[PDB]
DNA sequence: CAGAGGATGTGGCTTC
DNA sequence: GGAAGCCACATCCTCT
C-alpha cells in the first residue's frame, strides 16, 4: 500500500491484495484496468490464481480470463472480463484462490456491480 | 412500434410486392436479398435510420446466428433461413406459404 | 465486396 | 414519475 497509493485494495487475506476494480462495470467489457493478484509472502513463480465471482444473485457468475499465474510475487490477469450479471443494486464478491500446497484463498466483499448496460450516461 | 429485424423481413417476404428485392428461395424457410440496398433503404426507413445499408443490417442478422433466429446459407450471396417455429409463428408450412406467394423455385 | 464477430453507445420498454 | 435493468440494434472496425 505504498509504490502505486491507490492502485491496490486489502483482500480479507493478510498475505494478499489485489487491484481496486471498477465499482459497476459493463457485463463482457474489458476491465480499464488489469485485474492483479499481490502477494506479499512469498509465492513461487508459476502458481496459478483464479477468480471467481458471485453472490445472493449468482452463487457462480460466468467469467472470462479468470485464470492468471504468479509471476513475481503478482498474478497479471490478462483480460478479465465478467460475463454473468450481479442483479439490480447488487454487487458480486470476488473469490481468489492461490493454487500453492496448502492452497490459500483471499476474498474481495461487495467489489463490483455488473450489468448489462454497466455505468451509463443519462437519458 | 418496436418491430424487429427478423420480424420486418418476415413482412416483406409475405408481402407479394417486395419478391423484387426479398423472396423466398423455395427451399423451406431460406430466403434471399436479391436486391440488399432496397432492403436496407426501407429497414432503414422503418427505423429511421437514413445512413442504414446492407453492411449494417447484416450485422443485425448475424447477432442471430446465436440466438437461433436466423442463420447463413454457406456459400449463396445475400442468402440467409429462418431456422426458428414459424409454421406456429403464422400457421403455415413452407409449402403452403411459397404457394400463397406463388414462389417460383 | 461478402461475411464473422468484437467493441461501445443509444432507443424502447420494464422493474422497482 | 424516474433510476436502474434488459434487449436490440446502429455504427465502426479488424480479419478471413
Amino acid at each position: 500500500l505504498a509504490d502505486h497509493p491507490g492502485e491496490l485494495v486489502r483482500t480479507d487475506s493478510p498475505n494478499f491484495l489485489c487491484s481496486v476494480l471498477p465499482t459497476h462495470w459493463r457485463c463482457n467489457k474489458t476491465l480499464p484496468i488489469a485485474f492483479k493478484v499481490v502477494a506479499l509472502g512469498d509465492v513461487p513463480d508459476g502458481t496459478l490464481v483464479t477468480v471467481m465471482a458471485g453472490n445472493d444473485e449468482n452463487y457462480s457468475a460466468e467469467l472470462r480470463n479468470a485464470t492468471a499465474a504468479m509471476k513475481n510475487q503478482v498474478a497479471r490477469f490478462n483480460d478479465l472480463r465478467f460475463v454473468g450479471r450481479s442483479g439490480r443494486g447488487k454487487s458480486f464478491t470476488l473469490t481468489i484462490t492461490v493454487f500453492t500446497n496448502p492452497p490459500q484463498v483471499a476474498t474481495y466483499h461487495r467489489a463490483i456491480k455488473i450489468t448489462v448496460d454497466g455505468p451509463r450516461e443519462p437519458r | 412500434g418496436p418491430i424487429q429485424l427478423w420480424q420486418f423481413l418476415l413482412e416483406l417476404l409475405t408481402d407479394k410486392s417486395c419478391q423484387s428485392f426479398i423472396s423466398w428461395t423455395g427451399d423451406g424457410w431460406e430466403f434471399k436479398l436479391s436486391d440488399p440496398d432496397e432492403v436496407a433503404r426501407r429497414w432503414g426507413k422503418r427505423k429511421n435510420k437514413p445512413k442504414m445499408n446492407y453492411e449494417k443490417l447484416s450485422r443485425g442478422l448475424r447477432y442471430y446466428y446465436d440466438k437461433n433466429i436466423i442463420h447463413k446459407t454457406a456459400g449463396k450471396r445475400y442468402v440467409y433461413r429462418f431456422v426458428c417455429d414459424l409454421q406456429s409463428l403464422l400457421g403455415y408450412t413452407p409449402e403452403e406459404l411459397h404457394a400463397m406467394l406463388d414462389v417460383k423455385p
